[PDB]
This record gives structure tokens, sequence and C-alpha cells, in this order.
């Protein structure tokens, strides 16, 4: 029951091109839907009808994303299971994320440095 | 405030209503519905006193109603709303104005949607105006547990106060559990129960309390039809609901056994989201009529499902489904988070990073 | 202490570049001297930290966070991740909930009473 990983695991739901992978410092465009372990949604870029953009692997986002997203190919639909340490830790992110929360992100990599899928 | 960047965007209503604005000019003992409709639409708030009055007056009426409501056609049956006030406005435009249309809501007025208290205050206001033509059933979300777990308690404490939340909780306990519409349909939120044999079982329930973790009162709010409803390999009636973590899944022979026992045509329910806003289940062998009807009245559920909503209209001997799409609504940060709490953690990081560069 | 910092001062794509450089410039001249350099850093050595966070949003340095200032500063960090409508709406609602004296603006007292629950170190 005890698994050994850095703090994030990826579940490939739908494959991308299998060629273009986000490298450290690249700008990615992702449609995400974040849920808790109970399955309840706390946030989604779909809610705003606006794909999320950020620089990956530079400490902009949580550690689970900086280590999870580069494992995805351009166009891939996957699910990221993120431990609290790769998430928001014991402090969490009130009033949105409780302390010591395992985060589950449905992520679709739409673009890598303005190269879309 | 004239000095805003995006002036084309309308600002929320700044002030709370006065007594003259609040009370109806035609009936000074009841709230102004047209005013409330517009005030809530513009994200306006009532005073604590006004909001408390609506809930308490609503409680006054609900406490006098039986556990099992009994109403005749015509009627418009509505499913889940879940704080989608701006879709609730579309609902009444499709179903018809409550002043000349008989309604029946199956529950789940709160949580998930960030305009739950607006839905409650307005629906309660309608109940005050039309106590004998508009009826409200209790959903599984109309309790202390789920409202505290999800967003409704947070919404009340944020937009108003804890006194408002406690008023709604008390009011939710007064909400009827079921209804028999036109002596043909059992109307509930969830589904059937192994303890539900006749309609008399519902009538003997003490509904003035929080829903139990198990039992008849629980199942009425939580039970679901099987995923393979109408196509069960076994002849079993019930089975543990692994999805909900409580109550049961009921089957087609289970539904038929109940309907034949109580001389009812169908079971009109909600509780489950449908892509078309509704789902018609397998027809009975006795009457050839759909044994179960799921009605869902929350379009584009959680702003992501992109589903249609629907209401059931039954008039004379005619019945039909009316669908409608979602309506744009103002944006809230998750859990009513303010932009200061929302941005400060990121600001602290960028300042810290800028410090290192020096 | 100050002698070491004075040595570092003599030796000397962030979205909050224009803002932070304007905070150090306390007279609004356009430059920054040692006294402005030390004073800016001294806040990171709980009240003074919150006072600095307030200056991030307060562009004209009038002591109040206006609706327009709040939108502009937020847009620097958010970018396209929120639509103009979506951001303007949560900006409007934040002001109303924080504007206890109803002047359309946000004082420092109103700001702290909003984020009493909530970060910057050296
Ligand atoms: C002026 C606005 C600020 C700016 C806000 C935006 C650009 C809007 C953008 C859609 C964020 C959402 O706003 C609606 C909202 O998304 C969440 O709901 C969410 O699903 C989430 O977890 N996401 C979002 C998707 C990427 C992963 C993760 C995240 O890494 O988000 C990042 C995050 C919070 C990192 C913190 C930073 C502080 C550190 O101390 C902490 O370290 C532990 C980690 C976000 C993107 C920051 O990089 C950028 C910002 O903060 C958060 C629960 C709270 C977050 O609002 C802040
Ligand atoms: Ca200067
Ligand atoms: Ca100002
Ligand atoms: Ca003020
Ligand atoms: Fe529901
Ligand atoms: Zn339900």
């Amino acid at each position: 029951k005890i698994e050994w990983h850095e703090g994030v695991t990826k579940e490939l739901k739908s494959p991308g091109n299998g060629v273009d992978f986000p490298k450290k410092g690249d700008f990615v465009t992702i449609h995400y839907t974040g849920r808790l372990t109970d399955g309840s949604k706390f946030d989604s870029s779909v809610d705003r009808n606006e794909p999320f953009q950020t620089q990956i692997g530079t400490g902009r986002v949580i550690k689970g994303w900086d280590e999870g997203v580069p494992q995805m190919s351009l166009g891939e639909k996957a699910v990221l299971t993120i431990t609290p340490d790769y998430g928001y830790g014991a402090r969490g992110f009130p009033p949105v994320i409780p302390g010591n929360s395992t985060l589950i992100f449905e992520v679709e990599l739409l673009g890598i440095n303005n190269k879309r899928a | 405030t004239l000095e805003r960047v995006i002036k084309e965007v309308q600002a929320p209503a700044l002030s709370t209503p006065t007594d003259e604005m609040f009370w109806s000019p035609e009936d000074p003992s009841k709230p102004n519905l047209q005013f409330l409709k517009q005030h809530f639409y513009r994200e306006g708030r009532l005073t604590e006193e006004q909001a408390l009055w609506i809930i308490h007056a609503g409680t006054q009426i609900l406490r006098s109603e039986p556990n099992l409501l009994e109403m005749d056609a015509p009627i418009t049956v509505c499913g889940d709303v879940h704080g989608q006030y701006y879709d609730l406005m579309k609902l009444f435009e499709v179903g018809g104005d409550p002043s000349e249309t008989r309604y029946l809501f199956l529950g789940d007025y709160v949580d998930r949607g960030y305009f739950s208290i607006e839905c409650v205050l307005y629906l309660w206001a309608l109940k005050i105006w039309y106590p004998n033509s508009l009826w409200l059933l209790r959903g599984n979300h109309e309790c202390r547990h789920l409202t505290d777990y999800f967003t409704f308690k947070l919404e009340c404490k944020h937009k108003y106060s804890e006194r408002i939340y406690e008023a709604c909780i008390e009011s939710f306990c007064a909400l009827p559990l079921a209804a028999v519409m036109n002596k043909q349909f059992l109307c509930i939120h969830g589904g059937l129960s192994p303890e539900l044999h006749t309609l008399e079982d519902i009538k003997s329930i003490d509904r003035f309390r929080e829903p139990p973790t198990h039992g008849l009162m629980c199942d009425i709010l939580w039970a679901d039809p099987l995923e393979e409803f109408g196509q069960e390999k076994t002849g079993d009636y019930f089975v543990h609901n692994s999805v909900r973590g409580c109550s049961y899944f009921f089957s087609y022979p289970a539904a038929c056994a109940f309907l034949e026992k109580n001389n009812l045509l169908s079971i009109i329910r909600a509780h489950e989201a449908q892509d078309a806003g509704y789902r018609m289940y397998r027809k009975t062998r006795t009457t050839g009529f759909p044994s179960v009807m799921t009605i869902f009245s929350a379009p584009n559920y959680l702003d992501v499902y992109n589903n249609k909503a629907a209401v059931l209209k039954y008039e004379n001997n005619v019945m039909n489904i009316r669908q409608f799409n979602c309506t744009p609504h103002p944006y809230w940060l998750p859990n009513f988070m303010d932009v200061f709490t929302w941005s400060l953690p990121f600001v602290g990081e960028k300042i810290t990073d800028m410090l290192i560069a020096i | 202490e100050v002698d070491r910092l004075r040595k570092r001062f003599m030796k000397l794509s962030n979205p909050l570049a224009t803002r932070m450089i304007a905070i150090f410039d306390e007279d609004g001249g356009g430059d920054v001297d040692f006294q402005e350099f030390v004073s800016g850093l001294s806040a990171f050595s709980k009240e003074e930290k919150l006072r600095f966070a307030f200056k991030v949003y307060d562009i004209d340095r009038d002591g109040y966070i206006s609706n327009g200032e709040l939108f502009i500063v937020l847009k620097m960090m958010v970018g396209n991740n929120l639509k103009d409508v979506q951001l303007q709406q949560i900006v409007d609602k934040t002001i109303m909930e924080a504007d206890k004296d109803r002047d359309g603006k946000i004082s420092f007292e109103e700001f702290t009473e909003m984020v009493e629950n909530t970060s910057m170190t050296l």
C-alpha cells in the first residue's frame, strides 16, 4: 500500500503527438480541472473558458506540475496525482485547499511555446 | 465608482433595500418579487433582518405541511438547481411565471453553485407568495452536513452571517420529503428504499431533523437507480451504493414492485445529472409507462458538464419535457476568495525572487 | 548589519518589476539611493511586511487601493488567465466587502482586516 515516488504520478488518459515535451523554462498552455481526493472540484480553467498559461519548471506553479507536465506530450490528456509536499503542504491554500491535501489534476496540454495541437 | 478599467462590465448593487423597496406595494405583508429578482440578479444583498424574515416566514409555512405532499395537475416538476440562480431565472421563463404556474421542486437548491442563498431567498419568497401552488421538497444537500462540507455554509457566513445559515438549516428540516402528484406519481429527490413499502412509511417519518446516515429518510434523499437499470442480470431489488458511499442502488423489478403495490404509474426523481436534463428509464409491464423519471434542472452543471437542463410539465392528460441551455453568470474565485487572499501568496514569491536579484 | 548592506548597495521578466522599483523610490523621483535602498529592505528583516504589500497595489501612493489600481496590478500577474470581465467582477466584489466606510477605495486598515488570516523573508 506504500508507493515510492517523488510526489507526483501521471495517468495517461489520451495520448498526444508523443514528440513535443515541455522542457524547463518553456511556456505551456493547459486546460486543467482540479479535484480533491473526494472527487470534488475546487477549480478549473474550463470554468473561466480560458486555457491556463505559465512557464514550466521555473517554480511558478506547484512542484507537482513542474515535474508532471514535462512528462506529457503535446496534446496529451492525463491525470496528475499530487502529494501535499508537491502541492500546498500543511498550510494548504485557504480557503480553497485544506492542509495536507492530495491534489488530482485533469490536465490537457494544448500548447508548448505557441506550438499547438 | 466611475473610475474602473472595464466600464462596460456592470458593477454589483451597492446598497441594501429599504423597507419601502423590500415590501410589495400590492401586498405589504409580502416581499416584492420583481425587486428581489432584479436585486439578486445584480448580486445585491438584503439586510440581515430582511433575509431572516424570508427564511422564517418560509419555515412557518413549511412546518404546517405533511411529509408527503399531495397535489394535482397541472404542475411543473423541477430537478436540481445547485445555486445556479441565473439558470433558475431561465427555468421560470421556460416553465412559466409562478404567479400563474404550479411548481414542484425536487431539492438540491444549494452547494456547488456560488449563488445558493439567492436561490433560497427567492424560492422561499415565492413559497410565501404562493404557498398553495408552489412546493419545495428536501434534497440530500438540504442539511447541515453537506452545506458545511461544501460551499453553502461558507456562502451564508460570507454574504450574510451565521444566523442566516442556522435559519436555513432549521428551515431545511421543515422541508417535505416526498409528494404524490395527481395520484399517479411518487415525487422524491433520491430513490427507493428497502424500508419503503407503502406511502404510509413516508408519513410516519419524523422529518424535522437532520437526515440519518442510513434508513428510510436517508434513502429517499440519496438512493440512485442502478447503472444497468432495466437490464439487471439478477432479480435483486437493492445493493450498496458504492458511488455515494451510502444508501442503495434500486433496480427495475424493485421499482415495479413498489408501483404495483401502491397503484402508481411512475417515480419522478432527480439527484443525478443528465446530459439532456432528463432520462426516461424502462417502461413498466403493467402500464407501459416509464417506471422512473430523472429530472435535472441545472444546465452546464458546475460550468463544465455543458449539459442541458429540463423540467417536466404535466397538464390535463398531456405530458412533455422542456429543455433549456445555461445563462452567463458573474464570476467568483473558488470558495468566495477575495483577490487579496488570492494574489498575496504569489506577490510574496515575486518580491522574494526580486530581492535575490539584488 | 547595515555596513554589510551598504557594501551590497555600493556593489549594485518579473511582472512586479515596475511596481517594486516604484516602492523603493519613496519620493517618486525615478531613482533610488541608499536611504531608500535600506528602508525598502528593512521591511523584510509583521506590520511592516503588510505595509509593503499594500504599496504594491497602491500605485499613486495616496494610501488607498482604488478599483482601477487593483485591476491593473492583478492583470500584471494574471495576464490572460482571467478574462477582463471575470477579473473586473471579482475586483468589484472585493472592494465592496473591504470598503467598510463606503468611499469606493481601500485603506490600509481595511486591507489588513481582509487578510488577517494570511510570507516574505531575506
Ligand atoms: C494575481 C493572481 C496570482 C496568480 C493567479 C493566476 C495566474 C490565476 C490562476 C488560474 C490561479 C487560480 O486562480 C483562479 C487558482 O488556481 C488554483 O485554484 C489551482 O487549481 C491550482 O492549485 N493551480 C492552478 C493551475 C496550476 C497549478 C496550481 C498552481 O500552481 O497555481 C499557482 C499557485 C497558486 C502557486 C502558489 C504560489 C505561492 C506559493 O507559496 C505556493 O507554494 C505552495 C504556490 C498559480 C497559477 C500561480 O503560479 C499564479 C498566481 O498565484 C489554486 C489553488 C489557487 C489559484 O489562485 C492563486
Ligand atoms: Ca529617489
Ligand atoms: Ca491609490
Ligand atoms: Ca475605504
Ligand atoms: Fe444534486
Ligand atoms: Zn442530490
